[PDB]
DNA sequence: AAGCAGATATCAC
DNA sequence: GTGATATCTGCTTTGGGTGGGTGGGTGGGTTGAGGCAATA
């Protein structure tokens, strides 16, 4: 997006991957392709009714993904990570502490090995101007895997991209019916359940 | 001309249980069934497969296991049955319809070692599509030497004449269809569902297309519970074949002439003979006619009872203690007015209406479900 | 063929294999008896025990599956004939145990290879027929020839035999001989996917006996080859695309999830004095302090009478406060039924309860003789409401849509949840009022219970006591409290199929008197009772003679569904004013002394 | 470019 | 010299908007904005 010019849309190129260059790029990932600028090749009779112009495609050759730290852990670690969240904000010491537990997450076990739900839900309710906007927006580029949505920005998935991540949920109180009862059923059973004309799946959220 | 044995064997015992098989009474059954068909709109025969058991066991069992193979023959027999009186004309066609079959199959049980076989299947009805003009025999002129062919059979697919009858013509290409003297028969497309009965556990319904002739045109409601006896067949990829008279229209089998390069897929469709509802003009003499001599005189002696309004009053609701008023009220109902047209063309109402308000737990709900049942 | 396979020899080790191999009588004899007892002409194959036998056979049927396969069959077909002197030859289905592949990492390596890979069934269509012999008939001397087909392609003759004729014999379809096949879509498991990636799916073929053997929703284990097969540019031209499309020729599916003897077990439980409290106990052991409740929906799960001349079905209510443990009640009934549905009354929910070209049935139809389980019951639309009440009343479903025009049964049972309109229950508000549904549809329901949240400090010390001692519970305790809901739904299942209580004269004298009794108490002073209530008793007494395994309702059912029911109104039915024996709530949606007051403030407002 | 329909010259018996 | 049978020639295909909305959407093409009836 920061390489876009003024007033430009982002444009996309198609990139062919053989052998052993596969299974190295998956979506949302930053790469650097090197690889070969070539046109696509029609076939049989669109050969003749196409004229001079073709599409193109980058055949990849090769993809690229893009004591003292004892002693930091030892001493009052927990205050000094707290206050590293956005510290262009100012004043919100213990929030900023409830959003470092919402990133380290609780334990996801039982004594036993069960399965139970570790993770920490949190709601920010503020009057405005108060740098909620501004918090979920640090959380969203601190955390691994995560994504920010607004409660009209989209509606009817990125829940299934923050599997094992952070939705950060901006407007929360905007969204309708349908996209709440979604994030309702999150919280309860950490799935996704969708019907394509009586077809069900789940998804894990 | 090559025969087939065992079809030409089917047609003859057929024929021979029309003419022969004898009812309780001691009359021909399907005699008195068979005069009926002398009108226009009449062209199929039920015969039931109890009866055909009883006559012959070896013939139902053929008649079973090569139903596809022999129905022509069938309805050929059924055709010579009918020859004898005058009224039919020598171009009408004539079908058979199986009735009771006694053992049933489930929609997920019509596999393909089914195909051919004489079935009966329940289902219900989704959709019904409107009826066309099929047709099974075409009338062709040669354009070379002006001789007609006449019975030309169809196959999925409209189909020329291979050969000139002529043997002197050579002709492979040129026919003209002549529909005047070609015969056609009603057809209607289906759609049914698996019963809710039938359904397995947590599964999605599984749908099948049925195909109804002649008759059995127009017999089925979209919602209904129906019963189909017939058969299951495949029906090929139209759009792949090519003809002479007819160009290809936009994995299978391959090497076919017909097919050039193209792949043959092929689909299961029901051909039912016969449709019945899974659970099963008029005037004063009609009805009465259509009654048994039993239920006539127990009319007459319920119309001759002095004490009728009362009777039936109690008999329609025996489950509600008291209010006489009410079931009195409701019988009138039941029974209702003359409607009737002014001169001018307006209608004056002759049906009524009828109120009850009640307390809670009264038991009006039972009146409205006694009147319903 | 580029294959290092030897047939004759294929053959002999593994007939050596059949007569050797020993499970740590050789096994196979010991199945191939069995087939020849049972007349079902498969012998399945683990691929380990090849392995251990022969670690060359297991190499060659593994590399190559369609050449090894038959040579299999050969071999089995032998041996047992050999040792038996059947509509079909016995057929292998060599299989894993366990998935030896990811559907990620399938390879181009792999193609024409045997693996086995895990997933859940999504969809599967309906049958494929393939054509095995064509059926040719000149038309001109009806001469009849059979032709096999060969490699998905078929010769078709150019001259009749008998005739000479050129371009003669026409292709009879039906004629012909089919054999099945089906198309199977497999979704790749929950567990091994990777996390953020949407799920991956599968392409599975399936024939002859294969066919139908697995159902949506499925968790399967299916062992089969791998193959890939070219793609048409489009259906004119002869051209095909660089990039094969692949799927998988199924060879073995394995689904991965009365007696004398039980129904002895089961008849001395049902001779225990207590059995009633020993089955709500089994019910729901994680719930706390929720005796009455779990009685009711016992008794629900049991249901009364088929009369056939009367509902026979129980409804049941539960109201509450939020964070008690409703849902999780929901949730234990709808494990434990088997024709049963978990539904929500909002609209936005994934499964719906009403019916909606494939006809389409609610949960309601789908649950018809079952329990509808219906979770967010205050938050239902109008319509959903008049389907609920119909379905209620009726027991059908009537449906005027698209040109079709039925009525579905619906013979189903409805446990509900309730919650309040407030963020808390309010005690000056009654049952109608905290709940924003109809009065009409709640004097439907037989039982209605309230779950109140309480102040006390004891009782919740006694809850955390026992959440943390759920939260810490063992593994046998756990497996103990299974097998008793085994227990639990078997005696159930038992029930259902062999008991049909009666009412005897002392039940009748005993419930027409209960009747007349819960009458008195208003004539005393209102009413107090309506006739539907009498309905609710017989149904609750004749559930109770069936947790007995009874045929005969006594005086104790008719007590114990007295005082159920009695208890069910002291919870629900209580106005907040005065006392309880109102039952007007129920019937008209007002309190009495409410209804004393509009009439005095309306009177007023006229003065 | 790819493939079917039609026309027509050509081997073989 | 007739019956295949092998060679050659001309047609039109594709989905597409210079081929129409005076062909029809039961012959088949995402995305958004704009009227309805029922809705709240
Ligand atoms: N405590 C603070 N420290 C630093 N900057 C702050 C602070 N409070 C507000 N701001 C600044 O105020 C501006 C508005 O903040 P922001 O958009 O995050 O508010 P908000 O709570 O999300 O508002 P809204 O409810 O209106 O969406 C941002 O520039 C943020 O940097
Ligand atoms: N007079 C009566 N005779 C016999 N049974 C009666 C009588 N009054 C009520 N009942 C019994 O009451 C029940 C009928 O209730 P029903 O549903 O018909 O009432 P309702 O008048 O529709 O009231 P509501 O709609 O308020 O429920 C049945 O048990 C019926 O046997
Ligand atoms: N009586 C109880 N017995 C056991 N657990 C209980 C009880 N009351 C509350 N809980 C605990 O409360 C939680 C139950 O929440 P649940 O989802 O079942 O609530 P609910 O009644 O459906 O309410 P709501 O949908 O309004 O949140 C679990 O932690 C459960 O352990
Ligand atoms: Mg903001
Ligand atoms: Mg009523
Ligand atoms: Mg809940
Ligand atoms: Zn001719
Ligand atoms: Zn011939």
């Amino acid at each position: 997006s920061d390489q876009v010019p003024v007033g430009n849309i982002p444009r996309s190129i198609t990139v062919l991957v053989e052998g052993e260059n596969t299974r190295i790029a998956q979506p949302g990932d930053h790469v650097s392709v090197t690889g070969i600028f070539l046109p696509i090749l029609r076939t049989g009779f669109r050969q003749v009714v196409q004229g001079l112009l073709s599409e193109t495609y980058l055949e990849a050759h090769r993809i690229v993904k893009m004591e003292e730290l004892r002693q930091i852990a030892e001493e009052d670690f927990y205050e000094k990570l707290a206050a590293s969240i956005a510290p262009e904000i100012y004043g919100h010491e213990d929030v900023k502490k409830a959003l470092l537990l919402l990133l380290v997450g609780g334990v996801d076990q039982s004594p036993r090995g069960m399965k139970i739900r570790g993770n920490i839900n949190i709601c920010l309710m503020g009057d405005p101007g108060v740098a909620k906007s501004q918090l979920l927006s640090y959380i969203d580029r601190l955390a691994p895997r995560s994504q920010y949505t607004t409660g009209r920005g989209s509606s009817g998935g990125a829940l299934v991209l923050a599997d094992q991540g952070v939705c950060c949920i901006d407007e929360f109180d905007k969204m309708a019916e349908a996209d709440r009862t979604a994030i309702h059923e999150v919280m309860e059973q950490q799935t996704i359940s969708i019907a394509k004309a009586g077809i069900l799946t789940t998804l894990n959220a | 001309e090559v025969r087939d044995e065992v079809a030409e064997k089917c047609q003859k015992l057929f024929l021979d249980f029309l003419e022969e098989f004898q009812s309780s009474d001691g009359e021909i059954k399907y005699l008195q069934l068979a005069e009926e068909l002398i009108r226009p709109e009449r062209n199929t025969l039920v015969v039931s497969f109890v009866d055909l058991e009883q006559f012959n066991q070896q013939l139902s069992t053929t008649i079973q296991e090569e139903f596809y193979r022999v129905y022509p023959y069938l309805c050929r027999a059924l055709k010579t049955f009918v020859k004898d009186r005058k009224e039919i004309p020598l171009a009408k066609d004539f079908y058979v319809a199986f009735q009771d079959l006694p053992t049933r199959h489930k929609i997920r049980e019509l596999t393909s070692s089914r195909i051919g076989l004489l079935t009966r299947i329940s289902g219900q009805v989704v959709r019904t599509h409107p009826v066309h003009p099929e047709l099974v025999s075409g009338t062709f002129l040669c354009l070379d030497c002006q001789t007609v062919i006449r019975d030309v059979e169809q196959q999925f697919k409209y189909t020329q004449p291979n050969i000139c009858r002529n043997p002197v013509c050579a002709n492979r290409r040129r026919f003209l269809l002549d529909t005047n003297k070609s015969r056609f028969v009603d057809f209607q497309k289906v759609r049914i569902q698996e019963t809710q009965a039938e359904l397995p556990r947590g599964s999605i319904p599984r749908s099948l297309e049925v195909i109804l002739r002649a008759e059995a045109v127009e017999s089925a409601q979209a919602g209904d519970k129906c019963d189909f006896t017939g058969t299951l067949i495949v029906v090929p990829d139209v759009s792949k074949l090519s003809t002479p008279g007819a160009r290809a229209e936009t994995e299978g089998i391959r090497g076919l002439r017909a097919l050039g390069v193209r792949d043959l897929s092929y689909r299961l469709v029901f051909l039912a003979c016969c449709v019945a509802p899974t659970n099963p003009e008029q005037t004063a003499e009609s009805i009465k006619n259509q009654m048994t001599v039993k239920e006539w005189e127990k009319v007459f002696e319920m119309s001759q009872d002095k004490n009728l309004y009362h009777n039936l009053c109690t008999s329609l609701f025996p489950t509600i203690h008291g209010n006489d008023e009410v079931k009195r009220g409701v019988l009138l109902m039941l029974f209702g007015g003359v409607p009737k047209t002014t001169g001018e063309g307006t209608s004056l109402r002759g049906d009524i209406n009828v109120c009850i308000v009640g307390d809670p737990s009264t038991a009006k709900s039972q009146f409205l479900k006694h009147v319903e049942e | 063929w580029g294959t290092d396979v030897n047939v004759a020899a294929c053959k002999e080790n593994f007939q050596r294999f059949l007569q050797r191999f020993i499970d740590p009588e050789p096994l196979y004899m010991q199945r191939l008896g069995e087939i020849n007892v049972i007349g079902e002409p498969f012998l399945n194959v683990n691929c380990e025990h090849i392995k251990s036998f022969d670690k060359n056979l297991y190499r060659q049927l593994i590399s190559y599956p369609q050449e090894v396969i038959p040579t299999f069959d050969m071999a089995v077909n032998e041996i047992f004939f050999d040792r038996y002197p059947l509509e079909h030859q016995i057929q292998v289905r060599p299989f894993n145990a366990l998935k030896t592949k990811n559907m990620r990492n399938l390879n181009p390596e792999d193609i024409d290879q045997l693996i086995t890979i895990s997933g859940m069934v999504i969809r599967t269509s309906q049958l494929i027929p393939e054509m095995q012999e064509a059926f040719f008939q000149c038309q001109v001397c009806a001469h009849t020839t059979r032709v096999e087909m060969d490699r998905g392609r078929i010769a078709e003759p150019s001259v009749c035999g008998r005739c000479h004729t050129t371009h003669s014999m026409a292709l009879i379809h039906n004629r012909s001989l089919f054999s099945d096949k089906q198309m199977i879509k497999l979704q790749e498991s929950p567990e091994d996917m990777p996390a953020g990636q949407t799920p991956h799916t599968v392409i599975l073929f399936a024939h002859n006996d294969l066919v139908d053997k697995v159902q949506p929703g499925d968790r399967v284990n299916v062992t089969g080859i791998y193959r890939a097969v070219p793609i048409r540019v489009n259906p004119r031209v002869s051209n095909v695309k660089s990039v094969y499309k692949t799927h998988i020729d199924v060879i073995h599916y394995r689904k991965t999830d009365f007696s004398e003897k039980r129904v002895e077990l089961l008849k001395e439980l049902s001779r225990k004095p207590d059995i009633y409290e020993r089955l709500a106990s089994a019910l729901a052991p994680s719930i706390y302090e929720h005796e009455d409740i779990k009685k009711g929906i016992l008794l629900q799960l049991f249901g009364g009478t088929r009369k056939d001349f009367f509902r026979a079905e129980i409804n049941i209510l539960l109201c509450g406060d939020p964070g008690t443990s409703k849902s999780q009640l929901l949730q234990y009934v709808y494990n434990l039924v088997p024709r049963g549905q978990y539904t929500s009354g909002k609209g936005s929910s994934a499964v719906g309860l009403t019916a909606y070209l494939v006809l389409q049935t609610g949960a309601l139809v789908l649950s018809d003789n079952g329990i509808c389980c219906i979770d967010e019951f205050d938050k239902m639309n109008e319509s959903t409401r008049s389907v609920l009440h119909e379905v209620m009343e009726q027991q059908t479903l009537s449906i005027a849509k698209a040109g079709i025009i039925c009525q579905l049964n619906a013979r189903t049972s409805v446990l509900a949840a309730a919650n309040p309109i407030e963020s808390q229950w309010n005690p000056k508000k009654t049952t109608i009022e905290n709940i924003q549904l109809p009065h009409t549809l709640l004097s439907r329901f037989d039982l209605i219970f309230l779950l109140l949240d309480p102040q006390d400090e004891a009782y919740d010390r006694r809850l955390a006591h026992h959440l943390v001692a759920l939260y810490y519970q063992s593994e046998e305790q756990a497996e103990e409290e299974l097998l008793d809901m085994a227990v639990l739904k078997d005696y159930i299942a038992y029930a259902h199929s062999t008991i049909m209580p009666r009412l005897s004269e002392e039940a009748s004298q005993a419930l027409i008197e209960a009747y007349v009794d819960m009458r008195k108490i208003g004539s005393s002073r209102m009413v107090s009772a309506y006739p539907r209530q009498l309905e609710s008793l017989i149904r609750l007494a004749e559930a109770h003679a069936k947790v007995r395994l009874s045929n005969k309702v006594e005086a104790i059912d008719v007590e114990e569904a007295k005082r159920l029911h009695r208890e069910a109104l002291k919870q629900s039915a209580t106005d907040p004013r005065t006392g309880i024996v109102d039952i007007s709530i129920l019937t008209t949606g007002m309190s009495a002394t409410s209804r004393k007051r509009k009439e005095e403030l309306a009177e007023a407002l006229k003065k």
